[PDB]
């Protein structure tokens, strides 16, 4: 419900959905979109199917190309510093596709 | 020989013995060289001459 | 200063500031895992310095690497040096895109990141005090027998 969505808002107001008391197979996320950007920080992404997590956000918005590239812990720009900045000690993953 | 962490080694000895070949008697070996390679092995060859 | 060494392995390579606290015997994490893993055993030193001079420049720099995407983890004094793109799903894929992921991608550093980002220049010692004919030594008399 958050990869079948049709609706992705804008990064000036990216929606945040809280995800809570399931079990995270992320081969329903791997199946659904053919990613370009995968790029993980505080996991890796081979192992995230062994791992419990006390919670789990999903900030949901589309974006231009190289933003794309722009939205990473520790960066710069008119999207990472006036829409959406990712904090430098960030333990979760991006997909882009 | 061995790869045990790098440090390849080398034992030897030579005895133009009964010239059965394997033989039976008891032999142990001599070390020659102990030099710490510290690469990846898994396949073998010999020369000829 | 005052021991013999039979070998000595000096080990280097530019890492993040995190990876420093994750360089250590039997820790975790992609570097830990996929490349590089000091034995459990480890009986030696490990180095680490700051270096954002000459592992930066204006408009960036991102030649370093590094490697996430490995099939098992990585064996103690191993390298694994090789480009082969991670298979996902079932797919016999060679390349990049969806589900055809290169295995090591960019350590890019600039002058301007936080100290956890910042390019810490990492080299480890390597000892081995064991019952062997030692090449490295300190400061010696030769008091006669
Ligand atoms: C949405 O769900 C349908 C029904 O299972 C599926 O066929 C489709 O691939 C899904 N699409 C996305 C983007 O998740
Ligand atoms: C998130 O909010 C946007 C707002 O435009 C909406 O379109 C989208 O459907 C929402 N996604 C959810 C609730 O999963
Ligand atoms: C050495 O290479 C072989 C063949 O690729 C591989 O099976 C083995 O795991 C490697 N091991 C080491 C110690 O590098």
């Amino acid at each position: 419900e958050v990869f079948n969505a049709t609706r992705f808002a804008s990064v000036y107001a990216w929606n945040r959905t809280r995800i809570s008391n399931c079990v995270a197979d992320y081969s329903v996320l791997y199946n659904f979109a053919p990613f370009f950007a995968f790029k993980c920080y505080g996991v890796s992404p081979t192992k995230l199917n062994d791992l419990c997590f006390t919670n789990v956000y999903a900030d949901s918005f589309v974006i231009k190309g190289n933003e794309v590239s722009q939205i990473a812990p520790g960066q710069t720009g008119n999207i990472a510093d006036y829409n959406y900045k990712l904090p430098d000690d960030f333990t979760g993953c991006v997909i882009a596709w | 020989f061995k790869n045990i962490d790098g440090y390849f080694k080398i034992y030897s000895k030579h005895t133009p013995i009964i010239g059965r070949d394997f033989p039976q008697g008891f032999s142990a070996l001599e070390p020659l060289v102990d030099l710490p390679i510290g690469i990846n092995i898994t396949r073998f060859q010999t020369l000829l001459a | 200063n005052d021991l013999c060494f039979t070998n000595v392995y000096a080990d280097s390579f530019v890492i993040k500031g995190n990876e420093v606290s994750q360089i250590a015997p039997g820790q975790t994490g992609n570097i830990a895992d996929y490349n590089y893993k000091l034995p459990d055993d480890f009986t030696g030193c490990v180095i680490a310095w700051n270096s954002n001079k000459l592992d930066s420049k204006h408009s960036g720099n991102y030649d370093y690497w590094y490697r996430l995407f490995r099939k098992s983890k990585l064996k103690p004094f191993e390298r694994d040096i090789s480009t082969e793109i991670y298979q996902a799903g079932n797919k016999p894929c060679k390349g990049k895109g969806p589900n055809c992921y290169f295995p090591l991608q960019s350590y890019g550093f600039r002058p301007t990141y936080g100290v956890g980002h910042q390019p810490y220049r990492v080299v480890v010692l390597s000892f081995e005090l064991l019952h062997a004919p030692a090449t490295v030594c300190g400061p010696k008399k030769s008091t006669n027998l």
